[PDB]
């Protein structure tokens, strides 16, 4: 602050990184293969299926349900940028287009809604800021009820 | 009758500091680079009494000195160096102007393109039947903004431009325009932090992601509305960061260099951000003729570009009549060294807190 | 092709255990020179070293081969690096069959290190071994991706008011593998009480993680008898890679590999299904076949391993360890040094964990005997089993 | 042990140049799939990959087998990474080498990539693969070195006053090679004088700097068949390990290599020496054989290694360049492609781009054809010839 | 400053790396062998001539002269912590004992001095600071005249 | 065997600033009064691989260097500009010297004359016998903590000063001293900043109430306990913040212009803090012959006064035979302009977060 050498530093984030994922982050983009129709999720460049090349954006369904769920407590695995929410709530959710997405359920206003097969809906939300000063955006989700 | 221009001011920083005083320091990028391919060889310089107030206020009373006692109805400030972040400085210019409380009023932020933006505002305000006209000022103290030995440094200017819309005596008829925006990071500056910071390393890699893809998308699109083509266009203005901008996009969008060069004035200027499309205009109607086609497509970081096709009037000859030109205005200069500059931008690390002025 | 023996194995002791005194030169160095002089080998007659680590963000050293090729004074003879999560070794345990195998070179060093302390806080550092994008700068870790597989396991295979008997019962058995092994982390500490262990920390189940390097030393059969009457031989091995995202492994078209099961997910491992199956015929075994084995222990993931591996049938892996299956007496002995729970874990270094206790095993010298043991296998994964190792080895 | 042919190679086309639009897994996937193509193969068909980069810094992605196993669509098939400066594919295409030559998998995909936009500013990122704590915590680069190496060979080979006349005429050879070369950075530029270059940076001799994924595809001699008519085999290959301080070049005990010269150095690369002098006789061949070869180009680095690979005497090659040794019509024909200078440099990309070039000569495919080549040599090094490999190929 | 929101970071270094390493950077001690008496830095834990690990710290010789000097002008090449000192003349310093050490060459008061075979001297001095905030010291050279 | 000075040592910052480059920049002070009056032409530049762990090594390295395979016993840093606030700078030196880890060690803290309390601190432990030797340093980077535009900017200078306290071969012994203190803000520094701070407007007033009443308390107080004058010392070492200071001192005391002279140093350095008055002792152990007497008298800001008697041994004869005098040393200089001084010195308001060196 007061003195501003430069402390070292490996690794700095181009915008680049997070440029082409847009998509994929702020919109729930995979890809969809344009000759068989699969599904993916995140996005790719090769059906995985076929390994045909022709393959889309596609939107994935924004509602699903937990599949399975796991609190986060322990202070030894606390994440910088995610120390100050305690418990978080770690989940795989369960797209209506049988899609699933790893993430976490905040903003639950009743416990005893918070289960196994509770129907969720997806998001936007701030996660831990870039190495380059941007704020990150991304999904999360939350109980739909 | 058709709605558009009818007056406009500058006001730009009178001190100037040549790019070798910066690179003797730094010694962080190439002399020849900045003054013959880039095209600067000095910069605007901000006094210690000076700011976007002070610069925007002075280019809007030079236009509405124009038209005697106008009222005025509708002012925006566009602007990326914004003296407040909570409050409207727009007010304070209104306050200045002594002309009306009555009006249409906010700050208006796309970085470089604020200023086109806030023209884009009024134009819909006098449209619209909202207003009779508009006041739109584009300003920016980039300068000020800009880091100690950040790679820009020696080119960051300042300054201001005023443009009155209305449908009364219009000298440049507003035909039509095409917007166009993205989440693209290519340049920040966050709550809190006083530098603009870049999202990469410079060069035409980074050009290519942002001005070049935004200006394109919005000149192309407009093009397209309108059912014309670069030849179709007496003059072209695009973002003025650097002298080599507006050639280089030209050069990119199919435009040649006879329609760029007389919007080019930033070579003893440097980049003044939302000013600098503004001030590029002003410098074309300042020596237009009547019947002639104006394509402006600025650029602001972030990203997003605005296209506006513009026709001059007959009544540009009356307006030129008695007119000083921003190529005369841009003559006015006080050089000063590095240190000097540093002083006046208050760049130093000096005390939080001041005892006197020199304890 | 000719076959490859193992003629000796060693690693630093106590791995769930740190360092810090030492740098990774100097650990790695302790390691390889213990090995040397168990094979009665020289230095200068290795001839090529493969090796494993996380990655260069721990002690911001990459490039590493000519590095390591400098530290244990063997210049010129390169060291090919491996970079593989918890499967480094493993990775580069099979790099070194290859070497040796192909005949380019005929003795070979193959292990790993992680030096862990390097780093002020390792822990929110191995995210970034995954997805990254999508899991990591989210905030999503590994121990994530395990506490939901156990979950998933428990849920869906009818484990409800047992879960807490099952990863103790576990926990348990490790402890007790580990209280009479030397290297291990928790040589010579009372075996706690079931009740104890299941009001602690994971029911008992998490594991003890630390600082190691290890290394095993690989030599051209007609070579062998120079440096060991026992020599332990190469079957078969296979190296499997799926998407590190752990959606994935509900639905993952990319994977290709036929005759898997119908439902595959968390709790049962498709890669690793698929790595044992390919192993397994390139070995010429069953598992029917296997004496003894090392899995990657945490939580519930040794019942998913046992299962994948081909040890009992889905989801009876729980009720196979309650009924005592995996102790010495049991029908399949595990993780007989103490496992990553007893014995402790380092990433790089786990590969050579697993494969040092299989080879003491096959040479009847471990401290925990499965008598007249043949077969030995590892298996072993890297993320959620996005990295997935099965090796196998015999004594004849 | 059984031969082993390349079937097809190919590379991002210019490698001097980046691709900010693309993702690092789409930009692998042109080059594999552009390569599988060229072979007339399925990706299916692939049993296994090696794959190079410089480490998990750049795009903040460890652990990358799997990621690029499934980027490509070939799970289960494994993808063995290296780690390994600007020689990372160089090894990857050693360790394909032996994968086939084992016979543990019969098609390999070997390559390399590199994204350095990932990173804001890459240029400050690579000194983190040297001895760290001893030169990049110091703000001691590999360009330093590269730097320091030119001067040495300069002030003590006798080349005072004609320093700029021989890295001017290596960049401007290297720009005639460039300009017909389709692939190429440099492709269609006009050639600039002798003269304009001498004045420019570096004379003429600083490389151009991109981004690119490569690769080339292994198979057994008996099924080459299948895929391509003109197989060009693998004759030998060596790669070697000393320390990454540049100091330990002076006065290096550790390298046990007999018979080097008495005077070492930075303009005397022993690791190189040694390197070339293995592979040789690996290779059954001596420098008298080789038609055509591949080097590292940076300022004078190209000359240190034109003469640790035996093409020249010491302190000759200069005045080689200078007569016109490397021109077409010369005695030894050298990065026909261009070069880093000329067509680019992307660090784990580099090995494939000299393959490639090699692979194109030993079927008269290249733009620039050394009639009736039978030999070609690739010579590539890493940090400061800390990792070195000399690659030999033929066509019979 | 204002926004105490934690930035993302890969690594952070401990304090053990440089704690292990004071003898080399401030005292320029590399190794020697106890049995055939070779020298080498850095320090290290096996002889590379004879694969004894009978090895003892050794110092190694603090005056030298210049082997090779070659000036970093290059903006683009400038590492975070060595931006503000523009040229920085590298150097490889050959040591009286023989050994040779990659550093640079400061406050050099006459340039005329400045050439190869110039005697030198080490200095301690501050480099770029660490990720954990500790101030970085370690050798460099300067002329001895 | 009477117990003292054995050997010294110092450390000096090469780069100098010539004054009116300050004051061509700020105009905040005349240039004859800091060239002619205060006596200083020229002061110090802290590069940006210096502090004062690099000087403080330095000059105790010189000292050790004068007694082959000495082993440490004890180790006190005397400063004000201490790179660490929590944690002893000493311990880093210590670790540095390479000379024994068995050490009483502390960094101690009173403005200018920190370093000789630290002297103080060593002859204590000698002289008690709870050591044989010890290692005092007194060093300040006052340039780095001295702010942009404040009066003092253009002398304000850095450097160290080290002696060895033992009583083998001992070139001055330490015959008495006398202490005083009290609470005078004349300057502070609090908790936190990064600038020191004057209290008051700068002139006699406020040196009448700080400077001189501790400086004269001590003096007297010292020559009241020895049954001392004036008259009976051959030098006069006073606090060298300014070339002006020791005579205005001496002529305020008693003294006269020919006891000083050869104290002093300080015209092309400037204020080096805690390590003034240890420089003016080293400058006249240079070239003091056997037999003289020493009054040293130094002063922190804060308040208080530490003053030393001392006597010149036979062994100055042999100790001077091969040294290089601090005047010699002084000679080495590199000419920096205002601009590159302030980069070297960390005084820019840069970016809170650097993405390179220059972005
Ligand atoms: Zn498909
Ligand atoms: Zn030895």
């Amino acid at each position: 602050s007061m003195y501003p050498e430069q402390i070292h530093r490996m690794t700095t984030a181009s915008m680049l990184r997070e440029w082409r994922e847009h998509g994929g982050k702020y919109r729930l983009e995979g890809s969809q293969c344009e000759e068989c129709n699969e599904i993916f999720f995140p996005r790719r460049t090769v059906c995985g299926a076929c390994n045909s090349l022709s393959v889309k954006p596609y939107r994935c369904a924004r509602s699903g349900k937990i599949e399975v769920m796991a609190p986060a407590e322990n202070p030894i695995l606390a994440a910088m940028g995610y120390g100050e929410t305690v418990p978080r709530i770690m989940a795989m959710v369960r797209l209506d287009d049988g899609l699933v997405i790893a993430s976490e359920i905040v903003d639950v206003c009743d416990q005893q809604q918070l289960k196994v097969g509770a129907p969720v809906r997806m998001v936007i939300r701030k996660h831990v800021r870039e190495s380059n000063l941007a704020w990150q955006y991304a999904y999360k989700f939350v109980l739909d009820i | 009758k058709k709605i558009g221009i009818v007056s406009y001011g500058a006001g730009i920083p009178v001190c100037r500091l040549k790019v070798q005083e910066v690179i003797n320091v730094w010694k962080n990028t190439d002399l020849k680079l900045v003054e013959e391919n880039l095209g600067v060889t000095e910069r605007a310089v901000l006094q210690p009494d000076e700011d976007v107030i002070t610069l925007g206020v002075l280019a809007a009373q030079r236009a509405l000195d124009k038209v005697p006692g106008h009222q005025i109805e509708a002012l925006y400030l566009g602007t990326c160096t914004n003296p407040y972040d909570s409050r409207a400085s727009a007010s304070i210019i209104l306050e200045m102007l002594g002309s009306g409380y009555d009006a249409y009023c906010a700050d208006v932020q796309f970085a470089g393109k604020s200023g086109t933006s806030a023209l884009q505002i009024c134009q819909a305000l006098v449209a619209s039947g909202m207003t009779g006209s508009a006041l739109a000022i584009g300003a920016d103290t980039i300068n000020r903004n800009t880091a100690p030995g950040d790679l820009t440094e020696s080119y960051a200017g300042a300054g201001a431009a005023a443009l009155l819309i209305g449908s009364q005596d219009v000298i440049a008829e507003f035909d039509a325009s095409f917007s166009c925006a993205a989440d693209v990071a290519d340049n920040i500056r966050p709550q809190g932090d006083r530098y603009i910071r870049s999202g990469m390393g410079l060069g035409s890699d980074k050009n290519s992601i942002g001005l070049e893809d935004q200006t394109r998308r919005a000149a192309e699109g407009l093009m397209a509305k309108l059912h014309t083509s670069p030849a179709d266009y007496d003059y072209v203005v695009f973002q003025q960061n650097l002298v080599s901008t507006p050639y280089s996009l030209a050069k990119h969008l199919g435009f040649n260099p006879k329609q760029v060069e007389p919007g080019i004035y930033a070579g003893n200027v440097g980049d003044a951000g939302s000013a600098s499309p503004l001030l590029g205009l002003i410098n074309v109607l300042d020596q237009a003729r009547p019947g002639q086609k104006i394509l402006l497509v600025s650029y602001g970081f972030g990203a997003g570009s605005d296209a506006i096709a513009l026709t001059v009037t007959d009544a540009i000859e009356q307006y030129q009549k008695h007119n000083k030109p921003l190529r005369e205005l841009l003559e006015s200069k006080i050089y000063v060294d590095y240190g000097t500059s540093i002083k006046y931008e208050f760049k130093y690390l000096r005390a939080d807190y001041a005892l006197t002025a020199y304890l | 092709a000719r076959r490859v023996a193992i003629v000796s194995a060693a690693y630093t002791p106590k791995p769930g255990s740190s360092r810090v005194r030492q740098t990774f030169k100097e650990m790695i160095v302790e390691s390889a020179y213990k090995a040397l002089k168990d094979a009665k080998m020289h230095p200068r007659e290795i001839q090529a070293v493969a090796y494993g680590y996380h990655g260069e963000g721990i002690s911001e050293y990459g490039g590493l081969g000519p590095t390591i090729s400098d530290a244990l004074g063997i210049s010129p003879a390169p060291t090919f690096m491996s970079t593989a999560n918890c499967t480094s070794s493993s990775v580069s345990f099979q790099m070194g069959h290859q070497m040796v195998a192909s005949g380019e070179y005929d003795i070979v060093l193959c292990g790993g290190f992680e030096k862990m302390t390097d780093h002020f806080n390792y822990a929110e550092y191995i995210g970034s071994s995954t997805e990254c994008e999508y899991d990591y700068f989210l905030g999503i870790s590994h121990t994530d991706a395990f506490a939901l597989a156990t979950a998933e396991y428990f849920q869906k295979f009818g484990y409800a008011g047992r879960e807490a008997d099952v990863l103790a019962t576990f926990g348990r058995q490790m402890r007790i593998y580990a209280q009479n092994t030397p290297t291990a982390t928790r040589y010579g500490q009372p075996i706690p009480s079931l009740e104890v262990l299941k009001n602690s920390e994971a029911c008992g189940s998490m594991l003890a993680w630390g600082e190691a390097s290890g290394c095993a030393i690989l030599v051209a059969e007609h070579l062998a008898h120079k440096y060991t009457d026992k020599p332990v031989f190469v079957r078969g091995c296979a190296y499997t890679g799926v998407s590190h995202y752990f959606g994935t492994r509900f639905h993952n078209p990319t994977l290709h590999h036929p005759g898997l099961p119908k439902d595959v997910g968390m709790a049962v491992s498709a890669n690793s299904i698929a790595c044992a199956e390919i192993a397994y015929k390139k070995a010429g075994i069953t598992a029917k076949d296997i004496d003894v084995a090392q899995v990657y222990d945490l939580l519930g993931a040794g019942l998913i391993q046992m299962e994948s591996m081909g040890i009992c049938g889905k989801g009876q892996a729980g009720d196979f360890v309650l009924e005592g299956g995996i102790a010495l007496d049991g029908q399949l002995p595990l993780n007989t040094d103490g496992g990553n729970i007893g014995r402790g874990h380092a990433s790089g270094c786990d590969g050579i964990l697993h494969i040092t206790e299989l080879f003491r095993q096959l040479r009847g010298e471990s401290d925990n005997q499965v008598k007249g043991a043949r077969i030995g296998v590892s298996q072993n994964l890297g993320g959620y089993a996005a990295h997935n190792s099965v090796i196998v080895l015999s004594n004849d």
